[PDB]
């Protein structure tokens, strides 16, 4: 059985194998909403009665986060001061076909959860929410004038 | 610009050549312009077209076209020079009206005119409408036909194909005429076959010499341009298919299979050629993709192209940049090939997922292909992780238990959540009857294996 603490036989709210945790990735500017989620995750991860149970993490509403970041009316630095001096990890992959701001925001949001777990059970984070258009857009960007 | 125009208005043909050669040498590598001298550039550009009307030696024409190509890099000065007469002059100079190639001294003029046309068409949008009204694609195809087999006409072919690629990328009606009313597929396929020098042994088989010399940069450039144009030609209509086109779609796949088994002059050119070949292969209907295998062997067949594709995918996985535009096409192609044909799936299963012998370490810790593909399943990009999970799902005959045996429930949660199989089960397509394939060590260990992590834990 799998417990669903977020908001095989899966039941919400000793026969426990894994935990599925769901949070909204675009709630960084609501009065915060990521702070409560991170506090809850830190509370559930350090429990002594769950020292052998793994956690699967779902991060949905990614497109809304991308739109909010691209709009520019709201900035993460006004809510998370440490974001100003953040540097990308060593396992990051550059994406020339995307705006760097959304990539940095995604990596920062993942690392916020990952550092709690890294600092025996494990954690698995998953982001949740066309090949023709990807190639066509690439051709238009790499064209060089003679 | 002031000295130039002063002499340009003068008749004499030596001074103009020297002035324009000096101007070309000075500004040969400039791509940024200032707004202080816009009018002085516009006046010179207007004078250049006025000069080209009269009859002048070839040396002056080449210099004028070079200066015009240098000046065409700026969009702000292309407003008052995009009329019909200028485009007609450019087409006349490129022999698109005058369609004779009996003189060898006029080739650089044609090349320069094609370059100027490419620049002007890309920068200006009125030029696209004028090209549509002037029937440019038909004349380009006529020139391509007239260039069937001769000598010293490689650059003309490359820049003709480049102009065709630009026109088909920017405008849709021209794409429709090229696909349907102009018969571009056989012409481009013949161009590719002439580039590769393909000799047929059977209806859809070609002779391969493993000790043959590599290609040349000229042929590599021609092939790259032809593949890039063919991608745009066949992208408009692929969801509708009828039996009348199967022969033409199979010849193309045979040519591409020949392409996947050769090498270029350097490694970068080879990678570019193979990437463009994969991009074109991604458009062909799947029911015509069975000519990739001939009667590395599996069940009395030849399975080398799949090995080449697997090595390409692994080498692109090894580097850690541009996963969205460097991994999705080949993974999608492999998945679609495996889903429809049996021999390809059975050959890939025992190469990517050999029978399990070691359960001491975690699936994502290691340096094999399986470890890399499992590590790719938790990326921050959606398409990459989805296609990476779907490939391994297809290779396991769409059964949940066989997937959890090799990757673990933790790494496979995304696909199970997306497809609704989050509580077990199987897919919809049926492949064949289950068989036993278990190693002896795993049978002893199996009772002490964690489902979520998928390894034997001490």
């Amino acid at each position: 059985r799998l417990l669903l603490l977020g908001a095989f036989h899966m039941f919400d709210v000793n026969d426990v194998t894994a935990i599925i945790f769901v949070v909204a990735s675009s709630s960084y500017n609501m009065v915060n909403r990521l702070q409560e989620a991170l506090n809850l995750f830190k509370s559930i991860w350090n429990n002594r009665w769950l020292r052998t149970i793994s956690v699967i993490l779902f991060l949905n509403k990614q497109d809304l986060l991308a739109e909010k970041v691209l709009a520019g009316k709201s900035k993460i630095e006004d809510y998370f001061p440490e974001f100003a001096r953040y540097t990308t990890p060593e396992d990051a992959t550059p994406e020339p076909g995307e705006d760097p701001r959304v990539t940095r925001a995604k990596y920062f949001i993942r690392d916020e959860f990952l550092r709690i777990s890294t600092a025996r059970h494990y954690c698995y984070p998953h982001f949740t929410c066309d090949c023709r258009d990807i190639i066509q857009r690439m051709h238009l960007r790499q064209y060089e004038l003679l | 610009e002031e000295r130039a125009l002063y002499i340009v208005r003068a008749g004499e043909a030596g001074a103009i050549e020297r002035v324009l050669r000096d101007y070309s040498d000075k500004h040969r590598a400039t791509f940024k312009f200032e707004s202080a001298d816009e009018d002085k550039r516009k006046k010179l550009c207007e004078g250049i077209f006025k000069v080209l009307v009269k009859e002048v030696p070839t040396t002056c024409q080449v210099s004028c076209l070079e200066v015009l190509r240098i000046l065409s890099r700026d969009k702000k000065i292309l407003v008052p020079v995009t009329t019909k007469e200028n485009m007609q002059i450019l087409l006349r100079l490129a022999k698109l009206h005058d369609d004779s190639l009996e003189k060898v001294s006029e080739f650089p003029v044609i090349v320069e005119s094609l370059k100027c046309l490419c620049n002007i068409v890309f920068n200006s949008q009125m030029a696209q409408q004028l090209s549509l009204e002037l029937n440019l694609a038909a004349k380009l195809c006529n020139l391509l036909r007239k260039c069937k087999d001769r000598k010293f006409i490689n650059d003309i072919k490359c820049f003709d194909l480049r102009l065709l690629f630009v026109l088909s990328l920017l405008h849709t009606d021209i794409r429709s005429q090229l696909r349907y009313e102009l018969q571009g597929l056989p012409l481009l396929t013949q161009i590719l076959e002439s580039a590769f020098s393909i000799k047929w042994t059977d209806e859809y088989e070609s002779a391969i010499d493993h000790n043959g010399p590599p290609l040349s940069p000229q042929e590599t450039d021609c092939a790259i341009e032809a593949l890039k144009a063919l991608f745009n030609v066949t992208v408009d209509s692929w969801k509708v298919h009828k039996e009348s086109d199967s022969h033409q779609f199979r010849v193309m796949a045979a040519v591409l299979r020949h392409c996947l088994l050769i090498v270029g002059p350097t490694e970068d050119k080879t990678e570019e050629l193979h990437s463009n070949a994969v991009n074109l292969l991604s458009n062909v209907p799947v029911s015509c993709l069975d000519v990739l295998i001939c009667p590395m062997v599996y069940n009395g067949m030849n399975m080398e192209a799949i090995h080449v594709l697997l090595n390409f995918m692994e080498k692109r996985i090894d580097k850690g940049s541009s996963y969205r535009e460097g991994l999705t096409p080949v993974l999608s192609l492999l998945t679609e090939c495996s889903r429809a044909h049996r021999n390809i799936r059975k050959f890939l299963k025992d190469q990517v997922l050999p029978p399990l012998r070691d359960v001491t370490n975690r699936p994502e810790v290691g340096s094999t292909v399986r470890n890399k593909l499992v590590r790719l399943m938790t990326h921050v990009d959606l398409g990459v992780k989805q296609i990476a999970a779907e490939f391994l799902f297809v290779l396991c005959k769409e059964r949940v238990d066989s997937l959890l045996k090799y990757t673990g429930y933790g790494n496979a949660a995304g696909l199970l959540a997306a497809r609704g199989l989050l509580a077990g089960g199987r897919g919809d397509n049926w492949y064949s009857e289950d068989e036993d394939t278990d190693t002896e060590e795993y049978k002893n260990a199996k009772p002490n294996i964690n489902l979520i992590t998928g390894h034997l834990e001490e």
